[PDB]
């Protein structure tokens, strides 16, 4: 899909999960 | 799902629940990758040592679920299985080398809030993803100890660890379709998937276009978050050939 | 253990 992988409650509505930085801070 | 937290709502709107009709019972994790297509491991629908083998009609599968045991009134959809299809090279006998099934759904599945794909990963994504230390996030309805159950879906970020890391912490034979992940007993920290949470999916969220690909799939583990052990996970690039080859044969 | 889910599902 064209819009896989974004989902609607977070990234389509630019809001961050409570844990997702964590994963950002690893990909060094 | 081990030392892991209760998920958001609308955190991992591409899990689906594999569900048993009779007895009605949760069978395994999965994950939603187009408005039809389910993907899953294949031990989840075939593992004879255990006399499993099921059949299209066995099954159901639950899509856009948070609770385990509720019926998610106005929220989950429910959707029934046209077509199961395994690997022809998955290894039942050894070591579940290439562990990966596809399913087809009688009918597309509405998206919704809580209803949405997740991306399956090109070449470079994986490349570049797929490296030591970087954290993916697996999630699941599994047991929450080797030796019971939540009441929400659980989720837990886990560490890529070092091929011969893996090799070494196991007698059984590792291929180039697995890769395993999770904490070093001196790292402090915890976490691992459990029976349960088999076909469940292990994402990633692409730093370069911000989107999660889906780049595991729960395989296989001796015991549950034991010191010196990893969990053991389905590459899904490695065998994305064969996803293509299906979905183009069978789409 | 599991709530019933509605019996359209299970025919
Ligand atoms: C991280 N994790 C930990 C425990 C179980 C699981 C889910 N997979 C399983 O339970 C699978 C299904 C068949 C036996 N499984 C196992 O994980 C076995 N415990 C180990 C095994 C590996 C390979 C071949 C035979 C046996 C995942
Ligand atoms: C599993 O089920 C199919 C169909 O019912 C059967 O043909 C097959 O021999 C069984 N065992 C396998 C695939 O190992
Ligand atoms: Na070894
Ligand atoms: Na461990």
């Amino acid at each position: 899909e064209a819009d896989c992988g974004l989902r609607p409650l977070f990234e389509k509505k630019s809001l961050e999960d409570k844990t997702e930085r964590e994963l950002l801070e690893s990909y060094i | 799902i081990v030392e892991g937290s209760d998920a958001e709502i609308g955190m991992s709107p591409w899990q689906v629940m594999l569900f048993r009709k009779s007895p009605q019972e949760l069978l395994c994790g999965a994950s939603l990758i187009s408005d039809r297509w389910v993907l899953t491991a294949a031990h989840c629908l075939l593992y004879p040592p255990w006399d499993k083998n099921f059949t299209e009609n066995d099954l159901l599968v639950r899509i856009g679920k948070h609770s385990r045991t509720r019926y998610e009134r106005n929220i989950e959809k429910i959707s029934m299985l046209e077509k199961i299809y395994i690997h022809p090279r998955y290894n039942w006998r050894e070591n579940l080398d290439r562990d990966i099934a596809l399913m087809k759904l009688k009918k597309p599945v509405a998206f919704s809030d809580y209803i949405h794909p997740v991306c399956l990963p090109d070449r470079e994504t994986a490349a570049s993803l797929l490296q030591a230390g970087y954290k993916g996030r697996v999630t699941g309805w599994g047991n929450l100890k080797e030796t019971g159950q939540p009441s929400v879906l659980q989720v837990v970020n886990l560490p890529i660890v070092e091929r011969p890391v893996c090799k070494d912490s196991t007698r059984i034979r590792i291929t180039d379709n697995m890769f395993c992940a999770g904490y070093k007993p001196d790292e402090g920290k915890r976490g691992d998937a459990c029976e349960g949470d088999s076909g469940g999916p292990f994402v990633m969220k692409s730093p370069f276009n911000n989107r999660w690909y889906q780049m595991g799939i729960v395989s296989w583990g001796e015991g549950c978050d034991r010191d010196g052990k990893y969990g053991f996970y389905t590459h899904v690039f490695r065998l994305k050939k064969w996803i293509q080859k299906v979905i183009d044969q069978f789409g | 253990d599991f709530e019933e889910i509605p019996e359209e599902y299970l025919q």
